[PDB]
């Protein structure tokens, strides 16, 4: 009996845990992901600005 | 065997051993009613037992819920059973809490539990009892030794076995229209001396963890 209401206790928390330090972790990656997007996107801009510096 | 007891704690360990089934009857991860009380009792057990046991308070959550909801249950055998018709010539039909020996029970049984605990996880050299923080407390050991266990029963027995005479002795003289407020007293109390005995061997497995 102990085993089973613990058990559906633990059903319940596990799943809301990991629910929320999955989202913690996946906000990091929107993060990080941008950043490196913006600066990849500044790098070939950057590259834009050297062929038109080096032709100039 | 002592009969007039034993048989009706036949009856409500039947209740007990059914309560046993009703966890694997019903699976409800959201319980509706009845079984949110359930969910309530182990959250009980939780908070009694992390608040005063400690660390391995879960081994333990079965010894302590079980006194814990027997008290319960058998303070239901012995107040809320509709039972003025049933006549037994061996004695009295009370509650299983009706004789000495179910609450030295109980008292042996935590006494060893907290023994176990304080042997296992501390030395089986010495425990608590050894006179370590001033060398002349041995009549203290003596004392609390001897007087834990038959007490931390009475407790309980005194004021259960109290109240289950009380109830038919009111009733031989006025019928049930005046001792309903003192059916009313012991179902509340009933269940505060099952919390008690709970709480005070959670108390004494803390003490034999520390």
């Amino acid at each position: 009996l102990g085993d089973f209401m613990d058990k559906r206790d633990a059903s319940i928390k596990e799943q809301l845990s990991g629910v929320k330090d999955t989202s913690s972790e996946v906000k990091q990656l929107e993060e990080q992901a941008n950043a490196v997007m913006r600066a990849a996107r500044a790098e070939i801009s950057a590259a834009l600005n050297k062929m038109k510096k080096e032709t100039q | 065997i002592h009969g007039q007891v034993l048989i009706t704690s036949w009856v409500v360990i039947a209740i007990l051993l059914g309560s046993a089934a009703i966890a694997v009857r019903s699976p409800q991860t959201i319980p509706t009613g009845g079984q949110n009380f359930f969910e309530y009792v182990l959250e009980f057990i939780r908070d009694v037992s992390k608040t005063q046991i400690g660390e391995e308070y879960r081994p333990w959550v079965p010894f302590i819920g079980t006194m814990f909801l027997f008290i319960f249950v058998s303070n239901w055998s012995g107040a809320l059973l509709p039972w003025k018709i049933i006549q037994l010539p061996h004695g009295e039909l009370a509650a299983p809490t009706n004789d000495i020996n179910t609450t030295v029970a109980l008292a042996l049984l935590t006494s060893v539990a907290y023994f176990y605990a304080g042997l296992t996880k501390k030395g089986l050299g010495y425990f608590g009892k050894y006179i370590q923080p001033t060398p002349i407390l041995l009549p203290i050991n003596i004392l609390e030794d001897f007087t834990k266990p038959l007490s931390l029963s009475f407790r309980l027995f005194g004021n259960i076995l109290a109240d289950e005479l009380v109830v038919v002795v009111l009733v031989s003289l006025v019928p049930l229209v005046v001792p309903i407020p003192v059916m009313f007293l012991g179902l509340f109390t009933s269940g505060i001396q099952a919390l008690i005995f709970a709480t005070l061997a959670a108390a004494y497995i803390g003490e034999s963890l520390e």
